[PDB]
């Protein structure tokens, strides 16, 4: 731990050094700060090459302009920067934008290995699709996103066999809102233009809100704020959206120019938050190409800052940021506007709302044939064996194992015979994959693929089980719904832990959904599995409130079992819901040992969930504490192995239902259907996301 | 319709 090369006195740098984890990161923080301290890191003045007195703002509107047929159509290089699990939606969007004359270059976040493997299958099928061999961890707001674009531009310019004319960036949450023919016709008419959208406000305020006057450093997948810095003199600084369309001539300039402007701006934006929202605007407006700028990025972005500005990236960057919302069906009319030209839109998420995606795709390229299956369903992989059980948690590993056993028990009881039961199985190994299953924008549960020995013939078989959670919400007031979960998304107003999977060390959150009406106050009560009252509080429901949520401070660990949450109005019952805190069978992915199970499953470290007690409420609410059940709960806390599995599966079976189970290959169970012939399996046909042979018109859709 | 820019200030 060597000291720094200079005295470090800035409050922001000392905070970053105290929070940094790796030695390599603390060292790089120190070097950056000390270089900036001596005035050797950032440029102070920059040459402006644009001959214009200010901005250009070229104009582009008649809807009939897009109907002509060009003799020399542009060929487009699409750069897809993607992450997450939504491979089937990316495949659907890729289908909509594909043409054999364009090119597709796909960067997958280093941390998204499952999605990368799925993208490799696409690049292997088509000669005009390639994947970036390098892969960065493009955190939100990171400096690395500009490095990604710049490197991808250099790569594309050196690909001599790909003669492209325009550069377009897209995420897995974008979708087209006009046909490929209309896009090509428009860009063929304006092929010497560049399309970037500016903020549209006071420029001095834009600089401060973006933190452009602050020095940032990306290290350990975090953006550290290290102090202040001056805006360079002599140039106009601008910015806005980091979704754009740039012609090849300007990309060449950015990549290969060695003039004062491009050199110093690449250094400046190496230490900048949200760099792609400002670097390309600032270079273009001050370069010799300034007179090619159109103040329109041809996108509709669904900004709703009342919901999207919650400083939800504070754990990733030393700043507050905002994000666009997902479109919903009521927004479809916004795609048909003709005020200005627009060809893409964001954001779309199939786990949030797929109906609007369907409306848009059929409006552009027509309905699928009658009888096409899976059009209203959605499947999303959330665990894939190649990534290993250590990428799961002890909670999800424990519960995925229990769901699989629940399916094997369904197989056994579904056969009615008086002889040997050829549907008895013994589980083998760990789950092979897990999918989320949605139907008509309603969550249906989990699909678990797993291996098991058919005991009658003594042969291994591969199966998929569908488990669905039991309904537990039970009601002229305003209350519409109530739910307990974790990872609450304040922008989309939903829990991202879709199944509500919880273990004893989780900190649950209670949510309520309200309809319109006069302001009211209600009482919330949390009850643990042996009727111990853990917390109570009132909350004001204002006449405009739509969602309320709160995370009570409950001492850990939580007693395992079925908890209850009650809502009252001046002692009058209103509604209640239930949730499961499951006991764990794994510890660091290993079978849990007695000493570990007893410390984790016997209730909080202290004898109480909060300092304040509520024992006086058990009689008023008719929640007597049974001495017998308390003793048994302590007995359960000490169990392991077989006894613990029976306790867990008893609890899961009371909150989840095994809806069906299928075999992926040959099977000896006579009542088992083949997965490819079901309507729900991840093996069943899903033509809207399937990619086949190129058609005579050069399309896949 | 709305302005662009994802930065929301220091906090
Ligand atoms: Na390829």
């Amino acid at each position: 731990d060597q000291p720094p090369k200079c005295d470090i006195s800035g409050k922001e740098a000392i905070s970053a050094l105290s929070r940094a984890k790796s030695k390599h990161c603390r060292q790089e923080i120190g070097e950056t700060y000390c270089r900036h301290k001596l005035g050797l890191l950032m440029p102070e003045k920059v040459t402006r090459f644009c001959p214009l007195e200010g901005k250009a703002n070229k104009n582009v509107w008649d809807e009939d302009s897009v109907e002509y047929m060009p003799a020399n159509p542009v060929r487009i290089a699409f750069v897809l920067v993607v992450h997450g699990r939504a491979s089937r939606q990316l495949q659907r969007m890729f289908k909509a934008i594909y043409h054999k004359d364009h090119f597709y270059y796909i960067h997958v976040d280093k941390r998204s290995n499952y999605l990368h493997r799925q993208v490799l299958q696409v690049s292997r099928q088509y000669s005009n699709v390639r994947v970036t061999p390098w892969r960065m961890a493009t955190i939100w707001g990171g400096a690395s996103l500009l490095s990604t674009y710049l490197q991808s531009m250099r790569d594309l310019l050196e690909m001599t066999d790909w003669p492209w004319d325009f550069f377009i960036n897209l995420s897995a949450a974008d979708y087209p809102i006009r046909t490929n023919d209309q896009l090509v016709a428009f860009l063929s008419r304006y092929r010497d233009m560049n399309f970037l959208k500016s903020h549209g406000r006071d420029n001095a305020r834009f600089i401060r809100k973006q933190g452009l006057d602050r020095l940032f450093l990306e290290c350990d997948a975090h953006m550290w704020r290290l102090g202040d810095r001056r805006i360079p003199e002599g140039i106009a600084v601008d910015g806005g959206s980091d979704w754009f369309l740039l012609n090849r001539r300007f990309v060449e300039y950015v990549t290969f120019s060695t003039d004062d402007l491009v050199t110093k701006m690449k250094q400046f934006y190496s230490y900048t938050l949200l760099p792609a929202e400002s670097f390309f605007h600032t270079v273009l407006e001050n370069s010799p190409h300034c007179d090619t700028m159109v103040d329109n990025n041809l996108r509709i972005t669904n900004w709703n800052r009342k919901l999207g500005c919650k400083c939800q990236y504070k754990h990733i960057v030393d700043w507050c940021g905002c994000s666009p919302n997902d479109f919903k069906p009521q927004d479809f009319h916004r795609f048909q506007q003709t005020a200005r030209p627009t060809f893409f839109a964001r954001k779309f998420e199939a786990v949030v709302n797929q109906e609007i995606i369907g409306q848009l795709d059929y409006y552009l390229y027509g309905n699928y044939p009658a009888g096409t299956p899976g059009l209203r369903s959605y499947w999303e992989n959330v665990y894939d064996e190649p990534d290993g059980i250590h990428s799961l948690s002890d909670v999800t590993l424990t519960l995925y194992h229990s769901f699989a056993r629940l399916g094997l028990r369904r197989a056994e009881t579904s056969l009615h015979t008086d002889g040997e039961n050829s549907c008895r199985y013994y589980p083998m190994g760990h789950p092979a994959s897990v999918h989320l299953y949605f139907l008509a924008d309603r969550f249906q549960g989990f699909l678990i693929k797993h291996h098991a020995t058919n005991l009658a013939v003594s042969k291994l078989e591969t199966l998929e089980t569908w488990v669905m959670p039991k309904k537990v919400f039970k009601i002229f007031g305003r209350l519409q719904f109530s739910e307990v979960g974790t990872d609450w998304d304040a922008k989309e107003r939903l829990f991202r832990n879709f199944g509500g999977l919880l273990g004893p060390m989780d900190e649950p959150v209670g949510m309520q959904k309200w309809g319109k009406g006069p302001n009211v106050t209600v009482t919330v009560i949390w009850v643990d599995p042996v009727n111990v009252i853990a917390a109570t509080y009132d909350i004001l429901i204002e006449s405009t409130a739509e969602f309320t949520h709160y995370k009570p401070p409950l001492n850990l660990p939580l007693r395992p079992g079925v908890w209850t949450v009650k809502i009252l109005h001046h002692w009058v019952p209103v509604a209640e819901t239930k949730f499961l805190v499951a006991p764990l069978t794994f510890s660091n992915r290993q079978p849990i040992k007695p000493e570990e199970a007893l410390k984790l499953h016997n209730g909080p470290l202290r004898n109480a969930y909060m300092e304040q007690s509520f024992q006086s409420l058990n009689p008023v609410l008719s929640l007597p504490i049974n001495p017998a059940q308390v003793e048994q709960a302590r007995r359960n806390a000490a169990s392991t192995g077989t006894a613990l599995e029976g306790w867990l599966d008893s609890l899961v079976g009371g909150m989840w239902t095994a809806m069906d189970i299928c075999a992926t290959g040959p099977t000896a169970c006579p009542v088992m259907q083949t997965c490819s012939q079901t309507a729900w399996s991840s093996f069943s046909p899903d033509p809207k996301s399937e990619l086949g042979a190129v058609k005579p018109d050069g399309r896949l859709r | 319709q709305e302005p662009e820019g994802s930065g929301g200030g220091q906090g």
